[PDB]
């Protein structure tokens, strides 16, 4: 927090903490599946596939091979973005809509593209 | 002769030829023959029923629930509940009979009467 | 120690994959069983049905518990799960299916009144903060007609008293019930095809030698129909059953 | 200590307001819904 | 016995299940307590 | 195919599903019963059995053990038996019919002999 | 049975049996929970965890780490308390109150300090 600020911070370490509790849970998921946690587990188990598919990011370099352009992403809209993320304003779209997207706007077009909205 | 059918919600009592089917509909007592008029009738709250074949031994059935519906093809009774004379035990007829329910006092009452204590 | 904890791990999977063969080939003999008891309901349901229809041909059909009400406010579901938990997607479809109910509800202006049958559904609404009027659990597993008609008996008492309340107040009967009746529930068509449906018990829509009916054609139809309620109930908890298994 | 401890409880604010002292789902089309309908066999009215 | 133990069963099941049961009995022995040969086929038997 | 032909391959295949069907009901056999079973589990179980007691066959070596001599059944004799097996062509003939033997002319000796 | 007497060796068996039976069972408690468990393996569950928490004792030589006062147990009130416990006489317990302490008096004490009676 003393360098990046404490929102950058407190954002982080809850990505963190999310997918370290998902990392714990994949034990009983690669058996039961989510089925078997409770509500709240799986509620944050949702959050963190969705966190998960959205650290990923269609790369300039990445263009040679899918032929998609790049991103960049502010800093400001990651950390914001993130923190929707973990509060949970994103947990209705779809998984696919996080995937390999730059900020908002991209998840945004993305989700429409698959039918839901944000 | 004539098809009866005791027949219950779970599941399906008792079929087969029969001479006389005696029971006790709201109106009043009515005895079913082979050719009666078809009719739809709603048994007393501790309604007992008496079937009698060609000389076999008559089948007293105590009747929770019961709708009498006669056919000139076949006829049914379609209770709740029904319980034979030989499985019923004096004892539980006996003493459930006059209680507090008035539910649990008619069925106790459709015992007696199957028994023959009334 | 990375080679004594896999060795731990490889024990600890294969006596979980004992247990669940074990619970699979038990699953198996109870969705035989849950069957059975299916089929050996049916006869009573097409009697009575048949019935109903002879009764309804030859009365007045205005019964309250028969006819639209004006400005409707309320709705009863009644939503049955499972009490145990090994079901995949049994409960999470059920949940889903009434969302959607919820939703469509809510889009006509009606407020969800909530009943609950077994204890994940349970776990589901307490976890989303919402209000569960009255449940029943235990017999999921094998319910028999004494549940389905304490339910039907229940569901229907708040129906009529429905009738007279108005606005948020509860009217003359002093308490406040439902304009409709849903109950949410999972179908077993087959082996493979289990499906979350929810289907409108209440009000019941009309569908188009004599009968001698006694006393009236109007009393034994006021006692048909609780019957045929309580009756479709407990079809829909032995459906429900079966599709858990 | 124990006295300053319920003290300040008396007037500590919770994260939830709550004292310490002592989704909107996809709608459902009616097609989908099924009714439960009364059979009369006779012309409708 | 082994495949079973893992156990709503048919009678043929439940009758091996118990029969296993009493054979683990039967070879169960006390230290210091060989049998004769004879006395093997007896409990066996 | 290449090497043993789209006959032969195509005989063994289907022996190889049946009994693998088979080996899965085994459990739900051994545990519920055969009656559970539905009727095309039945068929399917009845079909597997004839198959794998049909594989056996008298050997050689099995003289000195049994007095029943060996036999050599030729290869293209023993994709038809198995072709007509997996079709259900002998599924009416009791199970024991089908042990020790060779070829389908001892498959019938043993039947009319029963 | 030769050295210790019949009575001990009794009892230390069937504390051992239950024990790996527990251990057993560990792994499917942990992932399934313990409902899935046949009621008898639910007591065996209770009754091991008791015992698993009355094995432990308040030594003296570790007073200074947890500062209670070491205890002592005669034999007789040992072997006596297992037998107790192998046949789930203190089932009603709480299984906190078998934890740090000696002899039986000591399980009530906590028990009371509990709440349970012993």
């Amino acid at each position: 927090p003393a360098i990046v600020g404490d929102e950058h911070y407190r954002v982080a370490q809850e990505v963190i903490r999310i997918l370290q509790r998902y990392k714990d849970l994949q034990d009983i998921i690669a058996i039961l599946g989510i089925d078997e946690l409770s509500e709240e587990d799986k509620q944050l188990v949702n959050r963190a596939r969705r966190i998960e598919r959205f650290l990923s990011q269609n790369m300039m370099a990445a263009e040679q091979f899918t032929g998609q352009p790049g991103s960049t992403v502010p800093l400001k809209e990651t950390i914001e973005a993130f923190d929707k993320l973990t509060k949970g304003e994103f947990d209705h779209l779809p998984e696919q809509a996080f995937f390999l997207i730059g900020g908002l706007d991209d998840l945004a077009k993305k989700a429409e593209s698959l039918g839901a909205k944000l | 002769d004539l098809n009866v059918e005791i027949v219950a919600v779970e599941r399906e009592l008792w079929s087969g030829p029969a001479t006389f089917v005696f029971t006790r509909t709201t109106a009043g007592e009515i005895g079913i023959l082979p050719r009666h008029i078809p009719l739809v009738a709603q048994l007393v709250d501790d309604a007992m029923v008496r079937v009698e074949r060609e000389g076999e031994d008559d089948l007293r059935i105590a009747v929770d629930g019961g709708f009498l519906s006669v056919t000139e093809e076949t006829v049914r009774i379609l209770v709740e509940n029904a319980q034979f004379e030989s499985e019923i035990d004096a004892d539980a007829a006996k003493e459930d009979a006059a209680s507090d329910d008035e539910r649990t006092a008619a069925w106790g009452r459709a015992r007696l009467r199957a028994l023959g204590q009334i | 120690a990375t080679l004594r904890e896999l060795r731990g791990r490889i024990r600890s999977a294969g006596s979980i994959k004992k247990i669940t063969k074990a619970q699979e080939l038990i699953a198996t003999s109870r969705i035989a069983k849950a069957q059975a008891r299916v089929e050996a309901a049916r006869p009573y349901a097409a009697e009575i049905t048949n019935m109903l229809t002879e009764l309804a041909g030859a009365s007045a059909l205005d019964h309250p518990l028969l006819v639209e009400r004006k400005q409707p406010k309320r709705a009863g579901v009644l939503v049955v799960s499972s009490d145990r938990g090994l079901c995949g997607a049994y409960n999470a479809n059920v949940l889903r299916r009434a969302e959607e109910l919820f939703s469509l509800l809510r889009d006509e202006g009606k407020d969800p009144v909530l009943y609950v049958v077994g204890r994940k559904a349970l776990g589901y609404f307490s976890f989303r903060q919402r209000t569960v009027v009255e449940s029943w659990t235990g017999f999921s597993e094998r319910p028999t007609y004494e549940n389905a008609r304490e339910i039907a008996d229940t569901l229907v008492n708040a129906f009529m008293a429905g009738a007279d309340d108005e606005g948020d107040d509860a009217g003359a009967d002093g308490i406040l019930g439902v304009d409709e009746l849903h109950i949410v529930f999972t179908e077993f068509r087959s082996m493979l095809s289990q499906t979350a449906v929810a289907r409108r018990a209440a009000p019941m829509e009309v569908e188009y030698t004599l009968y001698s009916f006694e006393p009236d054609p109007e009393t034994l139809f006021d006692a048909l129909l609780p019957r045929y309620i309580a009756t479709r109930v407990y079809a829909a908890l032995l459906e429900a059953a079966a599709s858990e298994s | 200590l124990v006295s300053v401890i319920n003290e300040f409880k008396k007037g500590f604010q919770a994260s939830d307001g709550s004292s310490v002292v002592v989704e909107n789902a996809e709608a459902l089309d009616p097609e989908d819904l099924e009714k439960e309908s009364v059979k009369v066999r006779k012309p409708a009215p | 016995y082994r495949e079973l133990e893992a156990f709503d069963l048919d009678a043929a099941s439940k009758a091996q299940l118990d029969r296993g049961a009493r054979l683990v009995e039967l070879l169960k022995q006390p230290q210091y307590s060989p049998l004769a040969v004879e006395e093997q086929v007896v409990a066996i038997f």
